[PDB]
This record gives structure tokens, C-alpha cells and sequence, in this order.
């Protein structure tokens, strides 16, 4: 397979994208 | 077409997703120091809760961690040592 | 039925106001009273509202239970249209801690009598302090049970273990006579809103500038202030040698701290002449 | 087949067959827990019931009535459900079975209402999916009883049979016990009408919220949330509207409902969205309740992609709030049940040391659904953790919740004689309904424990089972290109050959499937290529 490294590769940056709402999160939580 | 059209998108999310990455890291270590102080200061509290601890001084030692040192008002007496006290 | 650790215990921001104020009223001794609201099921109790008891000239006693007291005061209450039945008594333990003397328990099986699930409250006035509030209540355990050596309550819920028990209701006797409630607070919207308007300042505040004079005064002396502390620090920064000892520091730096009041006072200083700054200014446009 | 009753049939044959449950581990277990702890006593009860799902084996029970007896109110109804865990996919004989323990329709059956109650209920376990024969005597059952306890057992035992089969009839039956307003029948209700109407979207969803807003019962309003959040399963945008309804909530219980509306709406779909949602969630509530589900809640949107939960949950394990802890080593034992990740196992041996009994409770069970069917051999820290299991159950210092935790831990990690996993994904990568949704209601165990019975809906054998035209087993043997040592069973109480020549008919692990080779000239060739399951093999001969 060779269009499955960019179709894991866009899912796993939209998945570390949220991360930046969750560490806002807790910047003001914390 | 293949080659100049739909591969170039992996060459461009990587450039993205490395400094997204370190963003992230750089911004959570700046909230988990925090998160750590106050885990702490909390941790305090509980540690001003124990009761305190007496002031020594071994007028003599004995073998196998054995101590009968001077109490501030009332004496000595015999007793063993710590875990960690050479 | 079972008595069983799901139970909780809900008292109004009104019922806890008035425990804490009435307890701090009479801090030097232990002043009581009972808790007006019902039974809403065999496992949630509801709190609204105290009032206070007129106490006998004991001051280690509870045992001036005043019949007539709460029977005109009950009835008086029917006729404000709030015919709310006692739910439970508090008592005030200024730093003595949330537990039961043998007087306190004497009372609440004299309560217990009349209602088998009535809630003792202990409010701690002195302890309660800015942020956290030191309260319990208690409920006493069937000593025939205990003698059957069998637990007194089935928990299916995990939340009566959530709070640590102090160890001096250890030597109180607690889970053996009697045991904790755990506590909620129950917050209506409106109250939050009106709450949250006490601590708005007035929104004049802002318009009081500061006079000239007096301001670049303090202006002044925080400036020679910041003079004495960068000369201390030049000396503390110079002084320090290669083995500099962090604990020393700690127990004693220069004036007292060079750095840390050098940043205060940057700051304090900074703020109120920025804060001049808008006032003046904001004044000038729109007045 | 399309019944299942031929599935649960060899399922039960090949559990019983292969049972290696160790009985020691259970009489260790009954010999440290002290008479008076009602709650350590249900622990081994449930633990009981956990190591012995479908196995049919109750030797423990029949060896120990003098100690069962000693159960009292809810620890008895949950003694009696414990049986249908045991007796799970028994259809012929689980109406004999529990005749004893049966409401008896005539003023002299000397049953407490707790027993016969737990009897309805583990019919209930006994059918689950597969009601048709018993839907109608549960319904029977509910409609001629006004007691709690009884109507308790008959609702749950009702959803459980009748799981997902969208029934308009039961839905009404179940809607007027809810409308009784009893405190307890109420609550199984709440979460049965949930589980008829799993996924449906059904304008019903309204109707249980309107009632969730009426009644004053802390118990009918959790099962309810509960309830609705099961009836949006699968629904992903459709659902928006009522979790957003939800969440906006006043009431902290009816937000609890909307962060599990939240979970099961986007279960496995790893959305930036909800994702995003559930962690805003985690820090601005106010309720510990409602953080504790939304960490949760991660577990359950993640478990497509379970090496990216360790990393998300990470930050939140380091929290101040025990019960954001709490919800972050459950969110990893959901995520990573039975993949042996060693990122999860990382960050959960922490927590099994907190200084809060409940976190270790949460990190010690999260550590055995991550464990689960692994050897010693596989990964070393599988042998420390169980002497870790030994040493809490042992000690009689350690906190209640914490000693729970281990005896459920040591209960899971034994599961169904350890013949089961715990898979939320088919091997087809379809989501199993009944594992999210048991995983879902187990892990409100805090609030009522005979909940906990809902993690055997979670277990899937992990059987290699052969079928001929006949639909009968052959003995015939395959190879397993990997060392014998790797998946073995543990020992009792007191380079290397690569060809482990099996029976095909045999306990073949997740792990061990890329090893599986039919040997070529064997009587039996396989129609597909399939390493794992019931396979259907065509005779050469």
C-alpha cells in the first residue's frame, strides 16, 4: 500500500491537532 | 501524475506535525511544573498534619544500631536507628 | 432497610451561612440549633434553613432542648408558608474537631427517638477558614449491631470513604458508636449570580484616580527603595562564591531578599503608575 | 446459527472442556477477607462468578454454602446473579437451574425477595441477546410483582434479554415500573430501556429526559443518563443535539449522562471534536463526577487506536484531582484491554501506589482488562503484578476499595477458566454493541455493584473451533509457528521448537493468529483462511 502512509500520517496529526485545546485546558484549570 | 500530486501532501503534514509536537510538549512541561508545585503545596498540608519530630543527641552508641542519646528535658534512653544513616 | 453509604446529605449555602456565623458568635464555648427541611428519600437528606438556639448558662451541656421554643417557632415558620419538619441539629466544636461527646450523643439518641434518620451537624467556626469550610455530620450506630460484631450499613457506593476521617474521631469513638455523612452543597443558579455581584467592586472605583502628589511620592520612594535593593543584589550577586550555599540563602539573604522585592517592587510600581495612566487619560477622552 | 444458539452451544463446550480455573487462588482469597466486610465478601463472590463465566462450573459455590449463607440483602441477590454468570449460554437447563431461586406463584415459597430478584436477573445474564424463550415469563414476572427488589432483578434481566431488539411492548412495561417512582426498580429501568433501545436515535430519548427532570430520585436520574446515553449509540452528529441538551444541564447528574452521550455517540471514531469536548470538560466542571466520565468517556472515543490513549491521558494522570486519576487509569484499561501495551502498563504501575484507595482500585483493575490472557513468559511484569495482587488481598491493613480492586483484578486476569478477553472490536474491526455498552454500565460499579456482572458481556472467547458440514467438531491438529512457553497457561500453586502441534479445536490468543498454519495434506482444509473463531472446514476425505 502506498497512500496509507499519508491517509495515518493526517490522522495521527489531527489527533495531536485537539492537544492543543487539552493543554489549554489545564493551563487554566491548573 | 501520481507521483507530483498526492505524495507531496506526506513532505508537507510532517513540517507541521514536528513543530506542533514540540509546541505541545514545550507548553504541557509549562503546565505540569505547575501542576507538580501545587500537587505539592497540597502534599503539605497533609505534612504539617503529622506530629513533629524531637531533637537528638547520642551521648553513646551501641552495636546493631542502637542509641541512648540525651532528651532535651528528660534524658537519655535506648533505642534503634533509621534506614538510610551511615 | 438498610442504612446504606449512598446516603448524602445536602445543606443549603443559607443553612451553612447561618452555622458559621452563629458558631463564630459563640466560638468561645458551643452554641446549637436544628436544621428545617425533609426527608427527601431513605438515602438523600435536603437542608434549607436554621435558626438559632437562646442558650442556658452551660457551657458544656446541650441539654436546654427548649419544647416550647420549637413548637412556637414551628409553627410561626407554618405561617411564613414554609412547614419544612427539623431535619437534623448542628453544634459547634470551635478547633475540638467534627465528633461526638458522650453529651452530644446522648442528645441525638434523644432525637433519634422521635426520628430514627435525624442528622447531627458539627461545625467548626475557628477551622472553617477562607476557602474551606470544616463541617460534618454524623449519625450513631445501633450498638446492638456493633455487639453482633456486623458492619452497621451496606455500601454499594464508594462515596462515603471519599473523605479521611480525622484521627481524633478515631479516638472519639467514630464507626464505633457513630459514623460520617458525607456532604454536598446544593447551589441554585440565582444564588451564584447574586453571589458572584458582591464581590464586583463599584464600577467608579476605577475613575478614583490616585492624587498627583501624593502618587509620585510613593513613586519616589519606591524608586530610592529599588536603589537600596539593586546595590544589596550587586553585592549578593558579587559576594556569592563558587560554593554558594542554597539553604543559607534561604535562612538569610540580602535584605532579606534583594531579588524578590526588586520584582515586587517593579511590579507594585509598574501597576499603579499604569493604572494612572489609564485613569487620567480615559478621563481626558471622555471627559 | 443466525439464532446463536449453535455459537453459544460450542462456546459452552469448548469453556467447559478447556476450564483451568485455579481454585486455590479462590480459597486463598475466601480465607484472608474478614467475616464482618460485606463488601470484600461480594468482591469474591463477583470474582467467583468472573473466573467461572460460561464454564458452568460452581463446585465453589456448592463446596462453601455454609459461607454464602452469611450474605445478606444485596450481597444475596448478588450471590444468586453470580449464578448466571457461571451458567452463561446454558439455554436448555437455565430455567431448571434457577427454578429453585424463582418467585413460586403460591404463599409458601420461603425465598428472601433479594434471591428470587438475583434469579430473574441472572436469567437475564443467561439470555442476554437470546430472550425469544424468556421474554415472555420476565415480562409475566414484572407485571405480577410490586416489590423493589423482584421488579429490580425482572427490568434488568428484561434489558439484558431483549438488547437492542428495538421491542415497542417491553419498552411500555418497563416505562410504567419507571413511573412508579421507586428509587431502586427505577434505576434498572433507566438503564433498561437504554438497553432495548441501544442506538435506535428514537424520539423515546425526549420522553426519558422530560421524566429524568420530574422525579427527585439521585438513583432514577443516573439511570436514566445512563439510559439515553445508550439509546444515542452509534449515532455520531445525529446526537449533537441532545448531548448538547444534556451537558448545558444544571442537574451534575444529567452532564455525568451527556459526557457517556458523548462517549457512545463517538465510540471508536477518534474525533477531534468530541475529544476536544470531553477534555474541556475534565478541567471546567465543577463536579468530580462529571470529570471523573469525561476522562473515562476518552477510553471509549480511543479504543480504535488504543496506542494514542496512553499519550493523551499521560497529562491527566499527573493531576491533582483523585478522581481525574481515577478516570484516567480506567480510560486505559477500556482503550487497551487485552493488546499487553507497555506504554498503558507504564503509567498504570504508578497509580497502583497512589496514596488515594479508590485510584489504586481504578489502576489495579485497568491493569488486569490490559493483562488479561498474557503470560509471564509474554512480558515479565506479569508475574510481579499478580505476587503485587497476592500481597493487597493478603495484608489486612489495606484499605477496603483497594483490597475490592484486587480481588476483581485477580477475578479478571482468571477470566472464564482464562479462555476469555475483553475485545470491543470484532475481528471484522465491527464495534461489539454488548461489550462497549457492559464495559459502559460496569464501570458505574461505584454506585450500585451488581452492575459489575455487565463485564462478562465483555468477554469474548478466544477459541479456535473447526466445524464440519454437520456442525460438528473434528479432532484434527494444526501448527503454531511460535514457541509453547509464549501461550501457555501459568503454573499452579506450589532458541526453542517453533511447531506447537495443537488441536485445531483450541484456545488460540489475538497474538498467536499470525502463527496459525494448517498443515497441507490434512484431512480438513478451511473454505477461508481464518486463524481464529468458528471456521468451517471442507473433508478431503
Amino acid at each position: 500500500d502506498l497512500y496509507g502512509r499519508l491517509k495515518s500520517l493526517e490522522r495521527q496529526i489531527e489527533f495531536k491537532g485537539i492537544q492543543e485545546e487539552y493543554v489549554k485546558d489545564e493551563l487554566k484549570n491548573l | 501524475g501520481l507521483r507530483q500530486y498526492y505524495l507531496q501532501h506526506i513532505h508537507e503534514l510532517q513540517l507541521r506535525v514536528r513543530n506542533k509536537n514540540h509546541n505541545l510538549q514545550r507548553l504541557e512541561a509549562q503546565r505540569n511544573d505547575l501542576n507538580s508545585h501545587v500537587r505539592a503545596l497540597k502534599e503539605e498540608l497533609q505534612l504539617l498534619q503529622e506530629p513533629g519530630s524531637y531533637v537528638g543527641e547520642v551521648v553513646k552508641v551501641m552495636g546493631k544500631s542502637k542509641v541512648l542519646v540525651k532528651v532535651h528535658p528528660e534524658g537519655k534512653y535506648v533505642v534503634d536507628i533509621d534506614k538510610n544513616i551511615d | 432497610p438498610t442504612l446504606d453509604t449512598s446516603e448524602q446529605v445536602y445543606i443549603s449555602s443559607l443553612a451553612l451561612l447561618k452555622m458559621l456565623k452563629h458558631g463564630r458568635a459563640g466560638v468561645p464555648m458551643e452554641v446549637m440549633g436544628l436544621m428545617l427541611g425533609e426527608f427527601v428519600d431513605e438515602y438523600t437528606v435536603k437542608v434549607v434553613d436554621v435558626f438559632a438556639m437562646p442558650q442556658s448558662g452551660t457551657g458544656v451541656s446541650v441539654e436546654a432542648v427548649d419544647p416550647v421554643f420549637q413548637t412556637n417557632m414551628l409553627d410561626m415558620l407554618k405561617q411564613i408558608g414554609r412547614p419544612e419538619m427539623v431535619v437534623g441539629w448542628y453544634h459547634s466544636h470551635p478547633g475540638f474537631g467534627c465528633w461526638l461527646s458522650g453529651v452530644d450523643i446522648n442528645t441525638q439518641q434523644s432525637f433519634e427517638a422521635l426520628n430514627q434518620r435525624a442528622v447531627a451537624v458539627v461545625v467548626d467556626p475557628i477551622q472553617s477558614v477562607k476557602g474551606k469550610v470544616v463541617m460534618d455530620a454524623f449519625r450513631l450506630i445501633n450498638p446492638q449491631t456493633m455487639m453482633l460484631g456486623q458492619e452497621p450499613r451496606q455500601t454499594t457506593s464508594n462515596l462515603g470513604h471519599l473523605n479521611k476521617p480525622s484521627i481524633q474521631a478515631l479516638i472519639h469513638g467514630l464507626n464505633r458508636h457513630y459514623y460520617s455523612i458525607a456532604i454536598n452543597y446544593r447551589k441554585n443558579e440565582l444564588e451564584e449570580k447574586m453571589l458572584l455581584n458582591l464581590h464586583k467592586k463599584k464600577w467608579n472605583d476605577g475613575l478614583t484616580l490616585k492624587k498627583f502628589d501624593v502618587h509620585s511620592k510613593t513613586n519616589e520612594q519606591t524608586v530610592q527603595e529599588m536603589l537600596g535593593l539593586a546595590i544589596k543584589y550587586n553585592k549578593a550577586v558579587q559576594e556569592e562564591d563558587e560554593l554558594t550555599p542554597e539553604k543559607l540563602v534561604i535562612a538569610k539573604v540580602g535584605r532579606q531578599d534583594a531579588k524578590k522585592h526588586l520584582e515586587e517592587h517593579v511590579s507594585n510600581l509598574m501597576s499603579s503608575n499604569i493604572i494612572q495612566t489609564l485613569g487620567t487619560m480615559l478621563d481626558t477622552v471622555i471627559f | 446459527i443466525l439464532s446463536g444458539e449453535t455459537s453459544i452451544q460450542l462456546t459452552l463446550q469448548f469453556l467447559y472442556s478447556h476450564n483451568k480455573s485455579d481454585l486455590l487462588i479462590l480459597k486463598t482469597i475466601k480465607q484472608s477477607v474478614e467475616m464482618r466486610n460485606s463488601v470484600c465478601h461480594s468482591a469474591t463472590i463477583y470474582a467467583n462468578a468472573i473466573m467461572h463465566a460460561g464454564t458452568t462450573v460452581d463446585t465453589f459455590l456448592r463446596e462453601n454454602l455454609d459461607w454464602l449463607s452469611r450474605a445478606t440483602n444485596w450481597a444475596k441477590f448478588s450471590a444468586t446473579a453470580g449464578l448466571g454468570v457461571i451458567h452463561r449460554g446454558h439455554l436448555q437447563q437455565g430455567r431448571s437451574l434457577m427454578a429453585p431461586y424463582l418467585p413460586q406463584g403460591g404463599a409458601g415459597g420461603g425465598g428472601s425477595p433479594y434471591s428470587e430478584g438475583g434469579a430473574l436477573y441472572a436469567l437475564g445474564l443467561i439470555h442476554a441477546n437470546h430472550g425469544e424463550g424468556i421474554k415472555q415469563f420476565l415480562r409475566d414476572s414484572l407485571r405480577s410483582t410490586n416489590v423493589e427488589v423482584i421488579q429490580h432483578g425482572a427490568c434488568l434481566g428484561l434489558g439484558l434479554a431483549a438488547l437492542g431488539t428495538a421491542d415497542e411492548d417491553v419498552f411500555e412495561d418497563i416505562k410504567n415500573v419507571l413511573y412508579t417512582d421507586s428509587a431502586v426498580a427505577g434505576e434498572a429501568a433507566g438503564i433498561s430501556m437504554g438497553l432495548l433501545m441501544v442506538g435506535t436515535a428514537s424520539e423515546k430519548a425526549g420522553e426519558m429526559l422530560a421524566y429524568a427532570h420530574e422525579t427527585q430520585h439521585e438513583k432514577i436520574i443516573r439511570g436514566l443518563a445512563l439510559g439515553i446515553a445508550l439509546t444515542v449509540y452509534g449515532r455520531e452528529e445525529e446526537a449533537d443535539t441532545l448531548i448538547e441538551q444534556m451537558t448545558r444541564d444544571q442537574d451534575p447528574i444529567l452532564r455525568y449522562g451527556g459526557m457517556y452521550a458523548l462517549a457512545l455517540a463517538y465510540r471508536g471514531t477518534s474525533n477531534n471534536k468530541a475529544i476536544r469536548q470531553l477534555l474541556h470538560f475534565a478541567v471546567s466542571d465543577v463536579s468530580d463526577d462529571v470529570r471523573r466520565t469525561a476522562v473515562l468517556a476518552l477510553g471509549f472515543v480511543l479504543y480504535s487506536e488504543p496506542e494514542q490513549t496512553p499519550r493523551i491521558v499521560s497529562l491527566l494522570s499527573e493531576s491533582y484531582n483523585p478522581h481525574v486519576r481515577y478516570g484516567a487509569a480506567l480510560a486505559v484499561g477500556i482503550s487497551c484491554a487485552g493488546t499487553g501495551l507497555s506504554e498503558a502498563i507504564s503509567l498504570l504501575e504508578p497509580l497502583t501506589s497512589d496514596v488515594v484507595d479508590f485510584v489504586r482500585q481504578g489502576a489495579l483493575i485497568a491493569m488486569a482488562m490490559v493483562m488479561v490472557q498474557i503470560t509471564e513468559a509474554m512480558d515479565s511484569r506479569v508475574g510481579t503484578f499478580r505476587r503485587q495482587l497476592e500481597k493487597i488481598i493478603l495484608d489486612k491493613h489495606e484499605d477496603t476499595m483497594s483490597k475490592m480492586g484486587a480481588i476483581l483484578a485477580s477475578g479478571i486476569l482468571d477470566a472464564g477458566g482464562r479462555n476469555v478477553t475483553i475485545r470491543l472490536l470484532s475481528k471484522s474491526k465491527h464495534d461489539k454493541i454488548t461489550a462497549v455498552v457492559g464495559l459502559a454500565v460496569f464501570s458505574q460499579f461505584w454506585y450500585w455493584y451488581p452492575l459489575i456482572y455487565f463485564i462478562s458481556l465483555a468477554f469474548s472467547p478466544t477459541a479456535f473451533v473447526g466445524l464440519n458440514y454437520d456442525l460438528k467438531v473434528p479432532k484434527f491438529d494444526f501448527l503454531s509457528h511460535a514457541k509453547p512457553s509464549l501461550f501457555e497457561y501459568p503454573k499452579p500453586t506450589t532458541a526453542e521448537p517453533c511447531f506447537e502441534t495443537i488441536t485445531n479445536p483450541a484456545r488460540v490468543v489475538p497474538a498467536q493468529e499470525k502463527f496459525i498454519k494448517f498443515l497441507e495434506g490434512s484431512r480438513y482444509m478451511p473454505v477461508k483462511l481464518a486463524a481464529s473463531g468458528f471456521v468451517l472446514l471442507k473433508d478431503l476425505r
